[PDB]
């Protein structure tokens, strides 16, 4: 898939999807009971990469129970073409794979985001109306 | 597919590349604006399209059309997409003066109620029938060759091509409307 | 434009979108009342091609109401570039077309589910906003 | 003996015949080539499309059913259509934004299936032989004229084209009978 | 992004996002009170292009307050490859940008509109 859920309280975790750069992967921890906090981690200070398929935590707390990892591809041309240079197969491959990855990314997250945005607007209207 | 039709074609690019073929040079592959040829070709193509489309046919003349004035004042605008304005079965006096509709009979520009006339509007180049597109492309190629690069043998063939296409346009026109002449006649 | 529906009870049907291969076309029968009895048809034994843009049916369409045809492009690559070969136009053309097609069905799929939530949220927000604001401000 | 050929195709041979007008040898495949191989195909396709859209006894289909959609009632306009008309009356049909437009009612909302007459397009390799030869000669004339002006390669293609045109005529006239005396009978 | 809103009662406006063809720009008038009052303008009759970044309105704004501009990428090819021609970098750039734009818009647009409605409410 493109979204993963893991129970908190473990030392090691593994990813299940390909990527083009380590900056694309995003890791955050979520409170089910309290949706407010749901803060995001940070590279270097809080986690590091030994193995390209392994993720290892540095800091951890106990107030959270689930951890979410999902992919997020950027909207910039990774490869750059200039006159007076050489053409390699890897560039041609990656240029094609970018938009392909973006497709099934959006296909997944769009409908989920629509839900909380819509009912948040509805709840805002409701509390404004009654008070 | 190379057999049936190439997938996802672009009509304007094909027309331009065909127009440069008369000179004797290969394709352009982008239709950019920096190049000199494209800018010269596009204006000629647009002008020829506008000229040919405004002759009146059976699929352009909208006999019944409704125009309405605005509220603040009593005027009707003259859009730049209008080509011919006439009345169906009588004499008409209509013209443009300062971007408004003028009636020479009454010498005023103050209409108070909606009216009905017939008119001919413009359409994008890509939605015309095929024979018209070929005729327009051949015509435009003739000007492009004549004004920017004089070739003696590319000519003397486009003339026959133009005549042959004009004939086909004619019998295409004569088929849409049956045009019976013995109608409205009957008695013992 | 990559999803189409027609009334049931015919023998001949038309295809109205481009495709790269004949295995990217899917035909299925649809029951509106109970969307749990849908069936998927397969080439050779249920339907046959006639020309690149039209097919023929061979089974009994009883108990169904709609016939649906849509496109589903695969994800595996088509052209494999290698160092030492010669560059040709067809490879570039196919590589471009595959990505364009995939993006097309992706957008067509996502917009369908997005719209009904979007417009409802917007309308409710605007209605409540104007009603409350003008009413309370005039009252005070 | 005979001339049992090797790996025969109905497109490569046509391209080779078009190339023979200038006086160049034949190629073995179309995947790679210089500008000429990529210059002939455009003209060939255009000429094929132009010729096929004139109406013949084996093209015109009088009865044909077009079915509207189920969600939003409209009818699409595929790019393979060539002519849309009606059997025995006047018609007002045109294309507006990739849909079927009826000028008489000034609308794009059909509700029930319609029957019209239309002409579709076929691949090059399934037309009768005489038509293929006529198309090849017509394309070759233009190809010679636009890129390499020779006074001997001309003055012969016209003579051949006239005969091919004639042959197409008597071929067309034999498919149908067209007897005027029909539909008449009385004592 | 790929969608913008501006107050009404002006003569000119600005285009900030990027596009590949000039037919990919859509302009719409917004009525805050009733969404059903929205209407979509059409080029040439209501507005014209002065420069590659600026337009000017030609119709009056009476019962409207917000002007909305978004992007709609086409489906036909912009770059076509043929043997025997000259190939440069801009061709390869545009060939990929066309594919990227469609997916970007299809993922972002509706969510962005939902954001705008939500924080406006």
């Amino acid at each position: 898939s493109t979204i993963t859920q893991f129970p908190s309280g473990n030392t090691q975790y593994r990813i299940e999807f390909d990527y083009l750069a380590r900056t694309f992967v995003v890791v955050t921890l979520v409170n089910s009971s309290n949706p407010t906090l749901n803060r995001v981690l940070e590279v270097g200070r809080d986690y590091r990469f030994l193995n390209p398929t392994m993720i290892e935590m540095l800091v951890d707390q106990s107030g959270f129970d689930i951890v979410r990892i999902h992919r997020q591809t950027g909207t910039d041309l990774v490869v750059d073409f200039r006159n007076g240079s050489v053409l390699t197969a890897s560039d041609l491959t990656n240029s094609e794979l970018q938009a392909i990855h973006i497709a099934e990314e959006g296909r997944d997250q769009t409908v989920d985001l629509a839900k909380e945005y819509a009912d948040a607007a509805g709840s805002s209207a409701g509390n404004a109306k009654d008070s | 597919m190379a057999q049936y039709i190439p997938l996802n074609a672009n009509d304007d690019l094909d027309a331009i590349n065909d127009m440069l073929a008369a000179i004797g040079e290969p394709a352009v592959l982008q239709l950019d604006e920096g190049n000199a040829d494209v800018s010269n070709a596009q204006r000629i193509l647009h002008r020829v399209n506008r000229q040919v489309q405004a002759k009146g046919w059976n699929f352009n003349i909208n006999e019944a059309a409704v125009l309405t004035p605005d509220v603040q004042d009593n005027r009707i605008r003259f859009l730049p997409s209008y080509l011919r304005v006439m009345t169906a079965g009588a004499t008409s006096y209509y013209s443009n003066m300062g971007g408004y509709l003028y009636d020479l009979s009454t010498q005023s520009t103050t209409f108070t109620d909606p009216i009905t006339v017939e008119l001919v509007e413009m359409k994008p180049f890509s939605e015309m029938p095929v024979v018209f597109r070929d005729y327009i492309v051949t015509k435009a190629s003739r000007e492009f060759n004549a004004k920017f690069f004089g070739s003696p043998e590319s000519e003397l063939y486009l003339r026959e091509q133009e005549a042959e296409l004009y004939q086909q346009v004619m019998e295409y026109e004569m088929d849409t409307g049956r045009y019976n002449m013995m109608s409205d006649i009957g008695r013992d």
